């Protein structure tokens, strides 16, 4: 992120492109390391009714 | 053979249902029993049975089953036990109070009809077993067999007849289930109220390990005036799958509630108007109505009005007749918390030896609390009717039915104000 925008362009020219935009490196653009909590689903066969497990 | 219910006094076979003449032996005596009872007996046991079978006599408790039949099942000889006959009192159910007021009232045709049922069957004597609560009751009926023996018509020589009979009086102890044909069975034994599995059958092993076959106080106090007036006149009255008189108890909101007998598939609305006059507000006001004591489910107005009071036809109704105990709610009422009287009864009532009443009758019985209380969703509606099936035919006796058989009741006819009652707790 901090390059002096000089030697920025004398990576991005021996590179080949643009590679400020595309870093090898993560400063703020990751997900947080707390978060909210969440509520998971359920899935089928909790239908609480017409559901014997000798059916399915 | 059309539209007939309404019937005049020598029909009554319950001539003193109201305690207005007299209870006693004279008195009764007028009334007609006593009267040719040993040329009954030594007339024959299969001409009784063949009176009974062209009767078309249904068992008048709960469980509706063709008598003749049933007596039949100890025609045979005996292969070194006695025979015993054992009368039912145990009048538990709710709404039914024809056996009390028979019981009192005029306990000779009970007397005369058990003597004349044993000796169409084989019976060294009989154990009248009435409920607890009775204790009165059991008292007149005990002073009517004392007269009885007095007289000479019990005993060593039952009214002549080569025959020699005796009838006793069991007395129980408060409970529902001592009812059913095998708890009652037990506790004559001195046990717990607890049903046997049905095999073995009483009449190869009963009371005592000894044959019996278990009867109502009705279906053999008619017993011995049918064999003295015939078949085809008990027969004539009433449809001809399910024919005769039939004592009807009337409870619960209408204006005059009151026991009656009544020609067999006479409609519930000529028996409610007739007697027992109009429901509270009139038949508009009319909500449900339970024909049976609790063992059945509801009728929602719509089939009463073309509804005959008839096994066949309350069958055809998705319902059932047990001992014809007429129960009416008039819309001011709320009917759930009703039903879940019912099964808050009859968890209290079951024995508990067989799972699906212990615990599922227990669930009900907590589900529809809180569906009172609207405390639930109805997506468990579905579920309890699941588990009223699962209780169903799952059990030894048919109290699990008779438990699960209203909540499909109210499920089937009355769902929406469970619904109503739900969202209304949900919103508030
Ligand atoms: C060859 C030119 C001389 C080197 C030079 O000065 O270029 C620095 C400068 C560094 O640029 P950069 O890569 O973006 O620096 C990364 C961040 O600035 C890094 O940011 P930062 O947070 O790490 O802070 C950096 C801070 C760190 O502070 C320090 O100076 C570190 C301590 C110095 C000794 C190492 O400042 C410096 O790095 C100053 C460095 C100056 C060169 C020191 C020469 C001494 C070497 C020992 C000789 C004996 O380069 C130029 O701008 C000119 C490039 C010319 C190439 C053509
Ligand atoms: C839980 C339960 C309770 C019952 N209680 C009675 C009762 O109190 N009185 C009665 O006559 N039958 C009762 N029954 C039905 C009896 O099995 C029936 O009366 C008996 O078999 C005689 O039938 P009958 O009408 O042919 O004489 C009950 C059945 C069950 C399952
Ligand atoms: S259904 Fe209930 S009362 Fe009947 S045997 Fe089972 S537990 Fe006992």
């Amino acid at each position: 992120a901090s390059a002096t925008r000089v030697i920025q362009k004398l990576r991005n020219w021996a590179s080949g492109q643009d590679l400020q935009a595309k870093l090898q490196l993560r400063y703020q653009e990751i997900a947080k390391r707390t978060q909210p909590p969440p509520k998971l689903p359920v899935g089928p066969s909790h239908k609480l009714s017409n559901n014997y497990y000798c059916t399915r | 053979k059309t539209s007939f219910g309404s019937l005049k006094d020598e029909d009554r076979i319950f001539t003193n249902l109201y305690g207005r003449h007299d209870w006693r032996l004279k008195g009764a005596l007028r009334r007609g029993d006593w009267y040719k009872t040993k040329e009954i007996l030594l007339k024959g046991p299969d001409w009784i049975l063949g009176e009974m079978k062209t009767s078309g006599l249904r068992g008048r408790g709960g469980a509706g089953f063709p008598t003749g039949l049933k007596w039949s099942f100890m025609n045979k000889p005996s292969d070194g036990r006695p025979k015993y006959l054992v009368v039912n009192a145990d009048e538990g159910e709710p709404g039914t109070c024809k056996d009390r007021e028979i019981m009192r009232h005029d306990p000779h045709k009970l007397v005369e009809g058990c003597l004349v049922g044993g000796r169409a069957m084989g019976a060294r004597a009989a154990y009248i077993y009435i409920r607890g609560e009775f204790y009165n009751e059991a008292s007149n009926l005990q002073v009517a067999i004392r007269e009885a023996y007095e007289a000479g018509l019990i005993g060593k020589n039952a009214c002549g007849s080569d025959y020699d009979f005796d009838v006793f009086v069991v007395r129980g102890a408060g409970a529902y289930i001592c009812g059913e044909e095998t708890a009652l069975i037990e506790s004559i034994e001195g046990k717990q109220g607890k049903p046997r599995l049905k095999p073995p059958f009483p009449a190869d092993v009963g009371v005592f390990g000894c044959p019996t076959t278990v009867a109502n106080v009705e279906t053999v106090a008619v017993s011995p005036t049918i064999c003295r007036r015939g078949g085809t006149w008990f027969a004539g009255f009433g449809r001809e799958r399910n024919s005769g008189t039939k004592l009807f108890n009337i409870s619960g909101h209408v204006n005059h509630p009151c026991t009656v007998e009544e020609e067999m598939s006479v409609p519930l609305k000529e028996l409610i108007e007739k007697h027992a006059g109009g429901v509270t507000g009139g038949w508009d006001n009319l909500l449900a109505v339970i024909p049976g004591g609790s063992s059945t489910p509801l009728i929602p107005k719509s089939v009463c009005e073309t509804v005959l009071m008839d096994f066949d036809a309350l069958v055809q109704a998705q319902t059932g007749l047990g001992t014809a105990a007429v129960i009416v709610m008039d819309r001011s009422t709320d009917i759930v918390k009703a039903i879940a009287r019912l099964i808050e009864f009859y968890k209290h009532e079951s024995c508990g030896q067989c799972t699906p009443c212990r615990e599922g009758v227990d669930w009900m019985n907590k589900v529809m609390a809180r569906f009172v209380k609207g405390d639930a969703r109805p997506a468990e509606i579905d579920s309890l009717w699941e588990i009223s099936k699962q209780i169903e035919g799952h059990t030894i006796c048919a109290l699990g039915d008779g438990a699960a058989w209203p909540v499909q009741g109210l499920i089937r006819h009355f769902r929406p104000e469970l619904e109503d009652r739900m969202q209304r707790f949900a919103q508030q």
